[PDB]
RNA sequence: GGUUGCGGCCAUAUCUACCAGAAAGCACCGUUUCCCGUCCGAUCAACUGUAGUUAAGCUGGUAAGAGCCUGACCGAGUAGUGUAGUGGGUGACCAUACGCGAAACUCAGGUGCUGCAAUCU
RNA sequence: GAGAACAGAAAUCUCCAGUAGAACAAAAGGGUAAAAGCCCCCUUGAUUUUGAUUUUCAGUGUGAAUACAAACCAUGAAAGU
RNA sequence: AAGCUCGUAUCAGUUUUAUGAGGUAAAGCGAAUGAUUAGAGGUUCCGGGGUCGAAAUGACCUUGACCUAUUCUCAAACUUUAAAUAUGUAAGAAGUCCUUGUUACUUAAUUGAACGUGGACAUUUGAAUGAAGAGCUUUUAGUGGGCCAUUUUUGGUAAGC
């Protein structure tokens, strides 16, 4: 049947991976703040490469989540960018799916060449009602096969609702 | 070399009775290569109490020879002659322990056949001497008494 | 320099195989152990003579491989490359030790010498498969072999089918029946258990219960 | 050099037993000690605080003080050619009560039935344990039973 | 699951599963390891345990013992007990939390004779107290807070509970610091807020703040107060009358039934499906390798 | 009998694929003024019990299911072992005597039991 | 495992599986999953008094440890530790 | 050696029954870890080679790696199982049961803990066998190079090592 097996959008998680630290960083910085509302959060070299000039716990890069109405705003001004076509790929498995757009300015928001010009990771995970069991604390289980959100019941309900392609085979 | 000594066979060729039960059954188990033992007669255990038997009173090996010896002693629990003893343990009476305990372990001078096998110290039915040779253990006794 | 076998012929001590400890120990002179037409099928070789060990002893790597080797090299060039499937089932695992020579008698703990296998008594070293029509072929190949080797070791005939567990007639009934199908150089049976699905699936040609 | 430690050669003894690691079960604690009871020691390897020397792994005695998360337990052990009273202060999770007293509790306690339910009747008791006595005689019938004559077999191989 | 992931042989047999009651999510043992442990040398003595409960809503608070059998429940009463002494609306909320922990309080202290002596504060302003022990006779009944899974937060309704069974006689110990209005930037409390929250002076000042702002939302939630024609101001002494009905009689009265044990006892066995005899399941393959078989 | 809060034993309870579930209880679920916590009211706190839902959670049933639990003169009185001999054998090793006696395999049967309290056609 | 600009085997973001296959200074072996691991919060019990106990044992010492008593404290809503 | 206090008394290099503890031998490896022979079947946008190619996140061969179900062989420093011999405790008068006092400990509480007062049931009073008895004290000798045999077993090719 189908009741409220609805699919919802969980969040939408920006992140900007910066190969360093310091201005150009609190610059993605910054562009994902104006872009979010919420105040970003930074992340740290896992380990040292050497070949990537980065050293381990370096504040190496930024990303956001937004959920709820405000994403779907920044998916769809972001779904523009990439003129409503994808590829089969980018389809997890497990029914999320994500983007890559260069440019933070294809997508509204100025330019100012004090702050320069990024690159988004654009990753969308959805989900469905009861998403809850799954990460509420008490009686903390697994929500059962038939509601697991999938990569075919989410290309459909994407190939709907945006109106847009989906491309490849 | 315990188990010997509780079954009070602390020297060679000399013997007792016991009374079976597992918990003696037992005992016997863990000395079989020692001694050589089995099922007496009726006509035996007369022989043995009549010719070699001996009670313990104050230790001292006071030999029997004359009934008052045993009502003396053994009286208390019935048993107030030399056939009344055999009687008591022949059949094992309620007071076997009593009785038995009262005569002194016998003292059988060896075989006068000879041990009838090669070599003692295998098993009966190795063709030896120890172990549990059922009834015929009349035969030995009655030529080591 | 290799020491004479009669040095460790008899299992005087504890296994002492290869490990995190061990380390330093040398190759295996005795390095392949199936010969022949190791690749064919199961019904292709109904016969099975083995090589039976009668002593509790150790059996030199370099023993193995040199026996091995002889009894391919006859049943082959006699009988065909490819005219029965000769298996070795028995490993050298056993790191000997020597103690090589100032010093005396102290410390006297060996380095690696040479591996050696441990049998059992009624043990298999050798397992050969053909047909019913080479055993005088097999047979004497083994009898060779046995020449190679310290302690009394026997040939026996299989009354089973191969290297099979199965006995002459009692495979028979469950491949002239539904229950065998094959695999590689072996062979799987129909399990009575578990997933009726797949248990059909595989193995369709039962399931009618005749030929 | 030699090795020596408290705990050296407890591989298997202080393991956890299959599929049986994790935290102790709640009745463990639950459990009720009293002077006087008599207590088995097996240390329990997850247990650190309060634990026993391994030479008292298996033994067995009797609690003589009891306090907020322990039991003091005295064991008889032996140096030299006489017993040690030694003082062992367990944790309730290195204890368990012993069933060694059960029979002779429940023994005394059917000896109390047995002795009543035959005085008031006419005396007549016999109560203590007797040993296994040998089989007194039976007749057994040959009727739907027929001996089935067997000898040895011949000598077969099939390996 | 897929194909790759998928559950070894060997990966379910060498697997220990945690208790049940831990696969449940529903037990912490770490905390009852040492709620419910008591002091050896004690013996006998039972460890009773204040357990605060929210189902999504209806509020739970029963008074237990352990045994090795099972624990036990000295007493138990629910917010939805609520009713008998004023309560319809809101039964979720951090005083129908208050009024439950108080009627906890007062209905066990009860059947356990320390009625009319230990009888708590009947005054409310809520100042820090424990109900403290008489000169001379009976300490009062000591018992603690079983707040399970809940996330202890300065502020949340679970103390509530606990502020209600202190307040009717229950030495139940307990630091202020998780009591609304108790100041983050200094150790210190205002009871003029606390007095508030134990009163429903949150959800009077909502039910203001609405009454004015947006009567689209005040109707939606609010709405069975309109029902009844209640707005709020007259909710603090709903709550003040609910304590008094409370004190006075506190006996417990259970339900009436209707239908018996055994009735239900049908009416349940209906929709309750039953295992299958061997020689059924034997059937069922039978038919199966007749069918799925013999080439159609 | 169901269900819930709290449990004891901690897989006969877990894993995998399906299906079925009244009534109540749980639950998913709505809101953001308040205490509270967040990069994000997802988690956590708070408010309503209203606006909605059996989809999932939860309960049970199905399967020559995996796992697991139990039994057996299934294997096997076998492997191993305590005791004995001026037993065999060049040895390696092995028979015999009085006792104790496994694991694998194989076959069958089984898939939570239940303590307190509250509630329900 | 599957997914996202530059981004490559290796950078960062997400989800699914995950009995511990990790981590807990060190050697190794025990032990640990709403912890004993990872992040955060507040602290000084690594403190004062003097007995008993376990190991090595002579049932001396030393080292190390354990459970109490008498204080003063830390933390937690609390039981507690 | 000297004795001393007691005596049916408590004693035991033994059994039995009840109840623990143990990871050796065996055993296992289509159970974990770690070794190890052999095929078979799958999987790569993806380790490398080759054919067609302008390339392809292209197809086809190819060999490797991994995944699946099988297969021969192993462990002092592996293990699910797990013996035999050995090993802890218990088999009453210092026992069991009723009544109801003491306290400063302890309980919500004369609750509980411990020690008690008053009462109740004798030798089938709580398995076997044995006992030229049992318990206790003081003081001093010699010794503190050892060797051998069966079974377990380490080193060494071995040894009357
Ligand atoms: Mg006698
Ligand atoms: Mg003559
Ligand atoms: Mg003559
Ligand atoms: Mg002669
Ligand atoms: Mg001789
Ligand atoms: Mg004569
Ligand atoms: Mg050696
Ligand atoms: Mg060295
Ligand atoms: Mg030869
Ligand atoms: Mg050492
Ligand atoms: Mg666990
Ligand atoms: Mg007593
Ligand atoms: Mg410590
Ligand atoms: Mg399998
Ligand atoms: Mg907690
Ligand atoms: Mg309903
Ligand atoms: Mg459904
Ligand atoms: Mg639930
Ligand atoms: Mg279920
Ligand atoms: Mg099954
Ligand atoms: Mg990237
Ligand atoms: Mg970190
Ligand atoms: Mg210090
Ligand atoms: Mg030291
Ligand atoms: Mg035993
Ligand atoms: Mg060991
Ligand atoms: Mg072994
Ligand atoms: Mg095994
Ligand atoms: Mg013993
Ligand atoms: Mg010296
Ligand atoms: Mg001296
Ligand atoms: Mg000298």
């Amino acid at each position: 049947q189908n009741p409220m097996r609805d699919l919802k959008i969980e969040k939408l998680v920006l992140n900007i991976s910066v190969g360093e630290s310091g201005d150009r960083l609190t610059r993605a910085s910054k562009v994902l703040e104006q872009l979010s509302g919420q105040t970003p959060v930074q992340s740290k070299a896992r380990y040292t490469v050497r070949t990537f000039g980065i050293r381990r716990n370096e504040k190496i890069a930024v990303h956001v989540t937004v959920r709820g109405p405000k994403a779907e705003e920044i998916l769809e001004r972001g779904l523009k960018v990439k003129e409503y076509q994808l590829r089969d790929r980018n389809f997890s498995a497990t029914g999320n799916f994500g983007f890559g757009i260069d440019e933070h300015i294809d997508l509204g928001i100025k330019y100012d060449p004090s702050i320069g010009i990024f690159g988004m990771d654009f990753y969308v995970v959805m989900n469905r009602p009861g998403a809850r069991v799954t990460r509420r604390k008490r009686c903390k289980g697994t929500v059962g096969n038939s509601h697991k959100t999938t990569k075919e019941d989410t290309v459909s309900w994407f190939k709907q609702k945006y109106d847009a392609d989906v491309l490849d085979k | 070399r315990k188990v010997l000594q509780l079954l009070r066979l602390t020297r060679i060729n000399s013997g007792t009775f016991v009374k079976v039960t597992k918990a003696t059954l037992e005992l016997l188990k863990l000395i079989e290569p020692y001694v050589a033992y089995g099922y007496p007669s009726y006509s035996t255990i007369r022989q043995l109490v009549y010719k070699r038997g001996f009670g313990k009173i104050n230790k001292q090996r006071v030999p029997l020879s004359d009934n008052a010896i045993i009502e003396a002693n053994l009286g208390k629990y019935g048993i107030l002659s030399i056939d009344d003893l055999i009687h008591e343990i022949i059949t094992v009476g309620p007071h076997f322990k009593q009785a038995n305990n009262f005569l002194w372990p016998f003292k059988l001078s060896n075989p006068s056949g000879g041990w009838g096998v090669p070599r003692k110290f295998k098993h009966f039915i190795q063709g030896g001497s120890f172990g549990n040779r059922e009834e015929f253990i009349n035969k030995l006794v009655k030529s080591m008494n | 320099a290799r020491r004479p076998a009669r040095c460790y012929r008899y299992q005087k001590n504890k296994p002492y195989p290869k490990s995190r400890y061990n380390r330093a120990v040398p190759d295996s002179k005795i390095r392949i152990y199936d010969l022949g037409k190791k690749k064919a099928t199961v019904d292709e070789f109904p016969l099975c003579v083995h090589l039976v060990s009668n002593e509790l002893e150790q059996l030199s790597s370099e023993a193995l491989e040199a026996a091995r080797i002889c009894a391919n090299k006859y049943m082959t060039t006699v009988s065909g490359r490819d005219a029965f499937h000769l298996r070795v089932r028995v490993h050298p695992f056993h790191v000997l030790r020597i103690n090589k020579m100032q010093q005396g008698m102290r410390g006297a703990w060996g380095k690696p010498h040479g591996l050696a296998a441990r049998v059992d008594i009624g043990q298999i070293i050798f397992s050969v498969r053909t047909k019913d029509s080479n055993k005088d072929v097999v047979v004497e190949g083994l009898r060779r072999a046995r020449y190679k080797f310290p302690g009394q070791q026997k040939i026996i005939l299989s009354k089973k089918w191969g290297f099979t567990n199965l006995d002459r007639p009692e495979y028979l009934k469950k491949r002239e029946a539904g229950e065998v199908k094959d695999d590689g150089a072996f062979v799987k049976f129909l399990s009575k258990k578990g997933s009726l699905e797949n248990n059909i699936r595989e193995f369709p040609e039962y399931f009618a219960a005749q030929a | 050099g030699k090795s020596h430690g408290y705990r050296s050669r407890t591989r298997y003894m202080f393991q956890r037993d299959f599929r049986k690691h994790g935290a102790v079960h709640l009745s463990t604690y639950l459990k009720v000690y009293k002077v006087g009871d008599i207590v088995d020691i097996k240390a329990n390897g997850s247990i650190q605080k309060g634990m026993p020397h391994k030479f008292y792994q298996g033994k067995t005695g009797v609690v003589y003080n009891v306090t907020k998360s322990s039991v003091g337990v005295i064991i008889n052990k032996m140096v030299g050619n006489r017993y040690l009273e030694k003082r062992l202060n367990l944790r309730v999770e290195h204890i368990k009560h012993s069933k060694c007293r059960q029979e002779f509790l429940e023994r005394v306690k059917a000896n109390a039935a047995k002795r009543a339910e035959a005085k008031a009747q006419g005396v007549a008791v016999q109560l203590k344990r007797q040993p296994a006595q040998p089989r007194e005689s039976r007749i057994v019938s040959t009727e739907g039973n027929v001996p089935q004559t067997l000898a040895p077999v011949p000598y077969e191989t099939f390996i | 699951a897929f194909q790759k992931d998928a559950k070894s042989s060997a990966y379910s047999s060498r697997f220990q599963t945690p208790f049940r009651r831990r696969r449940e999510g529903k037990t912490d043992y770490y905390q009852r390891k040492r709620l419910v442990t008591q002091h050896k040398a004690k013996y006998n003595t039972p460890k009773y345990r204040l357990v605060v409960r929210f189902t999504n809503k209806d509020i739970i608070c029963q008074i237990i013992s352990s045994t090795i059998t099972g624990d036990v429940v000295l007493a138990a009463a629910y917010s939805h007990e609520l009713p008998r002494y004023g309560i319809t609306h809101g039964l979720t909320n951090w005083a129908a939390a208050y009024a439950t922990g108080l009627l906890i309080a007062r209905r066990t202290l009860q059947k356990l004779g320390l009625d009319e002596t230990y009888k708590g504060v009947e005054e409310v302003e809520g100042e820090y107290e424990l109900t403290e022990a008489v000169e001379d006779g009976p300490r009062p009944f000591k018992v603690f807070l079983d707040i399970g899974l809940q996330r202890t937060t300065t502020g949340a309704r679970v103390f509530g509970a606990l502020k209600g069974a202190s307040d009717g006689g229950l030495y139940v110990p307990h630091s202020e610091n998780r009591f609304p209005g108790w100041d983050f930037e200094t150790e210190e409390i205002d009871p003029e807020l606390l007095r508030s929250y134990i009163f429903g002076g949150h959800v009077s000042q909502y039910m203001e703040e609405l009454a004015d702002d947006d009567e689209e939302r005040f109707s939606e939630l609010f709405k069975g107060y309109l029902a009844d024609d209640i707005d709020a101001d007259s909710l603090e002494d709903i709550y003040t009358s609910a304590h008094e009905a409370i004190r006075a009689d506190p006996a417990f009265k259970p339900t009436e039934k209707k239908f018996t044990k055994e009735q239900y006892a049908a009416e349940s066995k209906k929709y309750r499906q039953t295992k299958l005899s061997k020689e059924e399941r034997a059937a069922r393959v039978a038919a199966k390798i007749a069918a799925l078989a013999g080439q159609q």
